[PDB]
């Protein structure tokens, strides 16, 4: 069945970070990892994802949200950062698992 | 923000141990008495207690030797937390400060002057005003009727309480009948504040975009005012269920449900 | 930062004006007044909040 | 040039054991040291009393 | 217990050489050589050799940047990339033990590198620094701006990146220049201290970007230019060359032999060179300190000859025309039998005690095993050093004073003559 | 497997001549070798007065002979293809060449020829005179031995080893054919030299060789003495030569040594095969294995720096240097301790492991070639009596643990008066007293 | 030697130097006070109550 899908959509919807125009990934809190992975995306993505949070907290000073329209839907919502993340992560835990041996 | 996080709990139970001692210089019934029943409490740490108390009070009660110590902690206490408050600044400016869309905001920031400035002056006259129409039409709106009347160790009133800012706790300080174990529920009511930090699971900052943790956070709220109301009420059912009842369910969020949650909250976003 | 006496924002104090603060090789013993002024406050300080205890 | 440099005399301040330059230092290192840190140690129980 | 072993030789269908020598060391010394280098650049990839050369420690497909540098250290290892203009060999060593753990980032770097963007970029700050640091040595620059007067192109690229493309290569021109060159019938996988199988098996049942030549360097154009540096430094580096020998050409034996006669460096730790024409005739000439030798470079589709000169600069003008003259008046006839002689044997023993040295042999080895998929015997090498005519030698000198000349000069020049003018 | 190709490691032959020489050697398969002689003298064995000589002995070494002057020596070498090379350190000098085997005996000839009758030609003299004079000028630009000179002038302060192995300019400037000569005559004497060899050569055609231009003999028993030196005084102290004119700091730190013959002196190598070394251009950078390169790279701490085990007949030197930029002496030289003392205190197994590795492949590549091997042959007997075969060195290598490397250090190391020469722009590396307290509590 | 054997076994390690400063501190104490006290009393022989209460001890 479609459960986990149906769960998902829902909390995605629930959460609503889309109604600022930002994508999962845009709401990601910049910890240690996070933060390295940015630095590897490529300059088109990096300045694409800076316009859109500047623009979330433009948003946010005025107290508005985008039109409905203009707010990222759950199944076109880019996971940008989350691949190179997940190495950069995969990397440390190497590296955390070598110096230990 | 750690730093900034915990130099601030530490201003919290400095100005709790303020505002207590300021309390007794009136020397009314429930000055005395209150600080008679609260500072009594640490008789029950084992075998250093009744002589860390009767080291606190100068004598065998509180007596005069106790309110001249305590005037002089009153007086003093303030100052450190003038002192304090530029550390807790200090370690602020480090990182700036944080914002409700729990995003970095390096890419839109502000000067503080007129924005803040501004800002603050308003919010000063905005709250300024309850304040002053409570100081000035309901002066004693708030304070108990018995400390008009003279301390006298020779009356108990019908019902010692400490001020309505301490409630909460003094709560959950009856939720467990064992002297000694209720001590430990109060302190760790308010050194709790040290563990939040370590128990962050969520992969965001702010709870804007996590509606679950939303309402486990007003429940809280809602539970710390229940916790006040209970430490207003005697001793007697329905209310001590009830107050362990909270007690209980405080201790659960913070400690066990906000954590879950969080994690939970990752899942349903793929993470 | 390496060494946490240079990184942290608070030791970083403590370390430029008690541990790495540059002195003049040749200063008397004229200087060491500082602080005494300052032990000398600390004291009555200690001294006068145990006094005004009673 | 750096050839022509030479460490001037510290026999004037020298202690009595490591006077003598054909004799190795290390054997009076431990006594130099544990003197000095004696006095510190004594230094310390002063102050704690 | 171990003695003679003789040196094996395979070649696999997709033409990869692979040598091998077991001499019982107990230290191994694996290496992938490769027909490869700043020769293959074009004007819009210029410095991707370089860079590539550099970027030998960053993550492959099988091994992350961090366990390579790592995994090799474990064993007290060793990783390094060696290269010129025409060729890139990557070597480790480590101790008999440990080659199969070796192996594998050996493996891993050459035919499985990633080159992410990120590494990359981070990376090629670093060419600003390696470059800084060889360039201490104005021997280095020089030779850097005679290849460029020599040739119109292939060999006239610099073998450091260029100073403008620092930071503008790309991970696809570093993945591109890889697939275009290092492909299987331009590799040899050589090593010495191993069982011929063992590195066998490795090569086969593991290689993988293949078959093929790939991009072809476009033939090596003579130009005959002259590129003067005026920097102001007390002392002036000049070299005066002509076209000189190929690699595995016959006229090569010539010119080394003419090399040694006039004089390639001194044997004698502060010492004067007698036997040195060049040296000797240089220093009738002059009375200040200096040095002069016979410069001789080899390639795979030309090469280079003639002499350098280090000197006083206002000394630089009689220097010069001396190391020339010395060089017509061995053209003209002025060369012993004996002299011959005296060089064949020195070039014999050089030739012999360059090989002393681990990586000299594997170098040796390779080298041939890469340009001809062969193992010529010591004594041929040798019966073929001395086969050389004392004509032979007064022809080489011919060839330089006919040619066309290019010359290349760094320094405070201004007593320093012009190619012209010689 | 590597234990064998140890052992099948051909052995080096030492026979001792009625005269006192020793002659030694390792015969391989190779058609080429490096035969030379190598001498228990050198700048410690100098004084006061004629500091210098031995250096002004090598630069007339080779400029001919009394048989056979310049211009002829130097002919009759190039003309074979020999390769002629020698140095000449605090207690040790060595001459040696580079021929094919087949010269072997005609090489030892030259060789005896060399040490025995150098022409001292009172013209030559003069000359190298004006020489040696601007190689010190050359050499006072080399940041790197101008420290290491430094270090040494003040680590043995007072002593024989504070001397240079150049000498004085004055030294120089006035030195005498007689000086040299009776340095040599004084110096070079067999029971202090070593006839050592490597390559395609026969010990006995080698040995016999010998007997014969090694002839001569000695009658009382004091020729046959080889005489002990007034050992040297390590002193706790530091110098800085500062000028702020330089780009780049230089900076050396160092305890006492145990001294050649000590067992200790595996170990300690093995200690600093774990801190090891750094320069800009290890492409390994931030995954470095050694704690102190790391952090050199995340902070860019230095532009290089390396740790050493100067040994010598009686004492040494145990120490590290670094080349970093004026503003970054501190972190640099903060960090440096940091590792010593992590020696001390708390060093794994892992480290060690690798260590050794690292020592292992080190001592191997020690003897690659002939030369290389000749000049541990020279060396092991003049300073070990002995040779200490790459089987044996191992063994002693297998058999140091963490255990083992922290004990050992902390005995040296731990809680000593360090010595320490600072050249350039030093102004933020500051204090004797600060880096002493850095010798203790990691 | 006990300034050897002291550096050793009490000064070399901060944590030793640490017990001994401790240990140290309760000997001197103890000895510290009794001999001071010994000292004053002494000094005042006959004036202390100490002395004279004897004369009035007797329930
Ligand atoms: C402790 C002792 C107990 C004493 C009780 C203290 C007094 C309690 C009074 C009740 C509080 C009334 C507050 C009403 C505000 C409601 C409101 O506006 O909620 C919505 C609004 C939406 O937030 P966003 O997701 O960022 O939306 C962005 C779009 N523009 O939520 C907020 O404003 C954030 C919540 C901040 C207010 C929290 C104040 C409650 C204080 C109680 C203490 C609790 C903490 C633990 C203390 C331990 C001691
Ligand atoms: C009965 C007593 C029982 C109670 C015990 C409590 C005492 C516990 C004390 C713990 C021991 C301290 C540990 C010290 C370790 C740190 C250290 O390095 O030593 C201190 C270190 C010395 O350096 P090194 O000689 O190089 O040491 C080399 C070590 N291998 O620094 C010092 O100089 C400190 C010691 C001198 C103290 C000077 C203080 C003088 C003040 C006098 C005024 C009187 C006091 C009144 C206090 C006012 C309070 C209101
Ligand atoms: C004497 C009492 C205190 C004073 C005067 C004080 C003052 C301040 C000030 C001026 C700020 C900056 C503006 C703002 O965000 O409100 C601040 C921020 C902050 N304070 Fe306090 N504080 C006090 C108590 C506390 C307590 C009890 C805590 C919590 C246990 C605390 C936690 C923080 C934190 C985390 C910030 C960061 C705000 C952000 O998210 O950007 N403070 N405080
Ligand atoms: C700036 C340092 C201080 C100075 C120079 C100072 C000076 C004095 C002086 C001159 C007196 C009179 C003493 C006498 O002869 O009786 C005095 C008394 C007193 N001081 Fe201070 N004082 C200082 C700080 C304090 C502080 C901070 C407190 C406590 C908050 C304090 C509390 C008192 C009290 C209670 C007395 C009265 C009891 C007495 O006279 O002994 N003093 N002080």
């Amino acid at each position: 069945g479609r459960l986990m899908d149906r769960i998902r959509k829902w909390y995605y919807n629930a959460a609503g970070f889309n109604k600022y125009g930002l994508m999962r990934d845009d709401t990601l809190y910049e910890d240690d990892d996070v933060k390295e992975a940015l630095k590897r995306l490529p300059e088109d993505l990096y300045n694409e994802r800076m316009f859109r949070i500047k623009r979330a907290l433009d948003l946010s000073l005025k107290h508005r949200i985008l039109p409905k329209e203009q707010w990222v839907k759950y199944e076109e919502d880019k996971p940008y950062l989350e691949p190179y993340l997940k190495e950069v992560i995969r990397e440390r835990l190497e590296r955390e698992a070598w110096n230990k041996k | 923000y750690k730093e900034t996080w915990n130099t601030g709990v530490i201003l919290l139970l400095t100005l709790m141990a303020t505002a207590f001692v300021g309390y007794v210089l009136p020397w009314g019934q429930m000055s005395f008495w209150g600080a008679t029943v609260i500072t009594n409490l640490f008789s029950a740490i084992p075998y250093i207690g009744h002589t860390l108390v009767e080291w606190a009070w100068g004598g065998f009660s509180v007596d005069n030797p106790t309110l001249t110590r305590f005037f002089a902690l009153h007086f003093l206490l303030p100052f450190a937390i003038a002192g304090i408050t530029i550390i807790h600044l200090t370690f602020l400016h480090e990182s700036g400060s944080n914002n409700p869309l729990g995003i970095s905001s390096d890419s839109d920031k502000i000067p503080f002057h007129p924005y803040y400035s501004f800002k603050d002056i308003l919010g000063l006259t905005l709250m300024l005003t309850p304040f002053l129409t409570l100081a000035l039409f309901s002066p004693n709106l708030l304070g108990d009727p018995e400390n008009f009347t003279p301390a006298n160790p020779l009356v108990t009133p019908p019902h010692i309480k400490p001020e309505w800012y301490f409630l909460f706790a003094y709560a959950i300080l009856r939720s467990i009948p064992n002297k000694l174990g209720g001590v430990l529920a109060l302190a760790a009511s308010v050194l709790i504040l040290f563990l939040i930090p370590f128990l962050h699971k969520s992969k965001q900052r702010t709870m804007t975009f996590r509606p679950l943790s939303q309402t486990l956070f007003w429940l809280l709220v809602a539970n710390l005012l229940i916790l006040t109301w209970i430490g207003s009420q005697p001793v007697e059912h329905p209310f001590i269920i009830i107050g362990q009842m909270a007690s209980l369910s405080y201790f659960t969020i913070l400690l066990i449900l906000f954590p879950t949650i969080g994690t939970l909250e990752n899942k349903m976003l793929n993470y | 930062a390496p060494n946490i006496r240079k990184s942290h924002p608070l030791l970083k104090m403590i370390n430029n004006s008690l541990i790495d603060l540059p002195a003049p090789s040749n200063i008397s013993a004229w200087w060491n007044f500082g602080s005494l002024l300052a032990v000398c406050l600390m004291t009555q300080i200690l001294t006068g909040l145990l006094l005004a205890m009673h | 040039v750096h050839n022509d440099v030479t460490v001037p005399d510290f026999s004037a301040y020298r202690r009595e054991d490591v006077m003598d330059a054909t004799t190795s230092s290390q054997t009076s290192s431990e006594d130099r040291k544990g003197f000095s840190y004696l006095v510190t140690a004594t230094a310390c129980v002063a102050t704690a009393y | 217990c171990p003695g003679a072993e003789d040196l094996e030789i395979t070649k696999l269908p997709n033409g990869l050489i692979i040598a091998s020598l077991e001499n019982f060391s107990p230290a191994s010394r694996i290496g992938v050589f490769i027909k490869a280098g700043s020769r293959y650049e074009t004007t819009a990839n210029l410095g991707t050799a370089h860079l590539l050369r550099l970027a030998s420690p960053l993550t492959t497909k099988g091994a992350s940047s961090f366990r390579i540098t790592r995994g090799i250290e474990a064993v007290g290892g060793s990783l390094s990339v060696y290269s010129t203009r025409e060729k890139m060999t990557y070597c480790v060593e480590c101790l008999r033990d440990h080659v199969d753990t070796v192996m594998e980032y050996l493996l891993n770097v050459t035919t499985a590198p990633e080159f992410r963007p990120w590494e990359v970029t981070d990376l090629q700050p670093q060419l600003k620094v390696d470059k800084a640091v060889a360039f201490q040595s104005p021997q280095v620059g020089v030779l850097e701006n005679l290849h460029a007067a020599a040739y119109k192109t292939a060999l006239a690229n610099p073998l450091y990146c260029p100073d403008y493309r620092i930071g503008k290569i790309t991970s696809e021109q570093l993945h591109h220049f890889v697939q275009n060159n290092f492909t299987s019938a331009r590799m040899a996988l050589v090593g010495i201290g191993v069982k011929h199988s063992d590195l066998k098996q490795v090569a086969e049942q593991f290689l993988n970007i293949r078959s093929g030549a790939g991009t072809s360097s476009a033939k090596a154009t003579y130009w005959g230019g002259e590129i003067r540096e005026q920097n102001g430094h007390s002392l002036v580096h000049a070299a005066v060359v002509t076209e000189g020998a190929a690699v595995g050409s016959a006229e090569a034996n010539a010119f080394s032999v003419l090399q040694h006669v006039l004089g390639a460096g001194p044997l004698i730790k502060r010492g004067s060179s007698v036997t040195s024409k060049l040296y000797q005739g240089v220093a009738k000439a002059t009375t200040q300190p200096f040095d002069a030798s016979a410069f001789n470079v080899n390639y795979s589709d030309s090469g280079l000859f003639g002499f350098y000169t280090i000197s006083q600069a206002a000394h630089a003008g009689e220097v010069i025309r001396a190391a020339m003259n010395q060089l017509k008046a061995a053209a003209q006839g002025g060369v012993t039998e004996e002299d011959v002689t005296k060089a064949k044997n020195q070039l014999k023993a050089t030739y012999l005690m360059s090989v002393e040295t681990a990586q000299g042999l594997l170098n040796e080895i390779g080298s041939e095993a890469l340009l001809s998929g062969t193992h010529t015997a010591p004594s041929v090498v040798a019966q073929k050093i001395d086969s050389v005519t004392s004509a032979d030698v007064v022809n080489a000198a011919k060839k330089f004073v006919s040619g066309k000349k290019s010359m290349a000069a760094s320094g405070d020049l201004g007593s320093t003559p012009f190619l012209d003018e010689l | 497997t590597y234990a064998q190709t140890l052992q099948n490691i051909p052995e080096t032959n030492v026979t001792t001549l009625d005269n006192g020489l020793r002659v030694a050697s390792e015969e391989s398969s190779q058609p080429t070798c490096t035969v030379g002689v190598w001498i228990g003298a050198g700048s410690r064995y100098e004084n006061e007065k004629n500091n210098g000589a031995g250096y002004f002995v090598e630069h007339l070494a080779f400029k001919g002979t009394k048989k056979r002057p310049c211009a002829a020596f130097e002919k009759e070498v190039e003309s074979m293809g020999a390769h002629f090379n020698g140095y000449t350190s605090r207690e040790q000098t060595a001459f040696y060449i580079k021929a094919l085997s087949k010269d072997m005996p005609k090489v030892v000839e030259l060789l005896a020829d060399v040490v025995q009758n150098c022409a001292l030609e009172e013209s030559q003299i003069e000359k190298e005179r004006g020489v040696i004079l601007q190689e010190l000028k050359e050499m006072d630009n080399d940041m790197t031995n101008v420290t290491f000179d430094y270090l040494h002038a003040t680590a043995f302060q007072g002593t024989a080893l504070a001397r240079t192995v150049e000498g004085t300019t004055e030294n120089i400037k006035h030195l005498t054919r007689a000086d040299l000569a009776s340095y040599i005559d004084t110096h070079f004497k067999a029971p202090r030299m070593v006839l050592a060899a490597a390559g395609g050569i026969s010990h006995k055609e080698l040995v016999d060789a010998a007997r014969q231009h090694f002839s001569g003999v000695s009658f009382t028993y004091k020729e046959d003495a080889v005489p002990i030196l007034p050992r040297c005084r390590f002193t706790g102290s530091e110098i800085r030569a500062r000028d702020d004119a330089l780009p780049v700091a230089h900076v050396a730190l160092a305890v006492e040594g145990p001294g050649w013959a000590d067992p200790d002196n595996v170990v300690l190598h093995v200690a600093n095969a774990i801190i090891g070394r750094y320069d800009r251009t290890f492409g390994g950078g931030k995954h470095l294995s050694s704690r102190l390169a790391a952090l050199a790279v995340e902070h860019k701490l230095c532009h290089s720096f390396q740790t050493f085990n100067t040994s010598y007949s009686d004492t040494g030197l145990f120490g590290f240097h670094f080349v970093a930029d004026p503003l970054s002496i501190d972190d640099m030289m903060f960090c440096a301790q940091g590792e010593w003392m992590r020696l001390c205190t708390s060093t794994t197994e892992s480290e060690v492991k690798r260590a050794k590795n690292h020592l292992r492949s080190a001592m191997v590549a020690q003897l690659d070639g002939t030369t290389p091997v000749c000049e541990t042959i020279g060396s092991h007997l003049l300073n070990y009596g002995r040779r200490i075969s790459l089987e044996e060195w191992d063994s002693r290598i297998s058999a140091v643990d963490a255990r083992m490397v922290r004990d050992v250090c902390s005995k040296y190391i731990y809680d000593k008066c360090p010595a320490l020469a600072a050249v350039g722009p030093i102004e933020q590396l500051l204090d004797y007293n600060r880096i002493r307290s850095g010798m203790y509590w990691i | 030697a006990l300034l050897r054997q002291a550096y050793s076994a009490l000064f070399r390690r901060t944590s030793t130097f640490a017990l001994t400063v401790v240990l140290g501190a309760v000997l001197f104490e103890r000895a510290f006070d009794q001999g001071a006290d010994a000292i004053f009393e002494h000094l005042n022989e006959g004036k202390l109550w100490k002395h004279i209460k004897h004369k009035y001890e007797a329930s």
